[PDB]
């Protein structure tokens, strides 16, 4: 599950980050 | 061998500290008003010339990113990073970095 924990944290950074499609 | 969340967070902290040192350094150079290094919680954006589209390799310390890709900002002609109007956000395109997530 360590892969999921890490990736799900990255999800938050990207959501809060990648803004060109807003 | 797996990279833990805790290691990934450490690597972000290390990149953030490097970004702070970088900003302090370039601020001591001769300059006009380029867009300045900024930490966004993923990347340290480098100096940008007024007007230019700034491309950064998707960072190698983010284990899950597409390292063959680039992320993009734009420096405006006044030397300010381009914004997303109506949202409290700087414009940044990370689509290439996340295309296989
Ligand atoms: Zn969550």
């Amino acid at each position: 599950y360590q892969d999921l924990r890490r990736r799900f944290f990255l999800h938050h950074l990207i959501a809060e980050x990648h803004t060109a499609e807003i | 061998d797996v990279m833990t969340k805790e290691e990934q967070i450490f690597l972000l902290h290390r990149a953030q500290a490097q970004c702070e040192k970088r900003l302090k350094e370039v601020l001591q150079r001769p300059a006009g008003r380029p867009c300045l290094p900024e930490w966004d919680h993923i990347l340290c954006w480098p100096l940008g010339a007024p007007g230019e589209v700034v491309a950064v390799p998707c960072p190698d310390y983010i284990y899950d990113f597409n390292h063959k890709g680039h992320a993009y900002r734009r420096c405006d002609r006044n030397g300010s990073w381009e914004l997303v109007p109506g949202h409290n956000r700087t414009w940044a395109n990370y689509s290439e970095c996340v295309k296989f997530l």
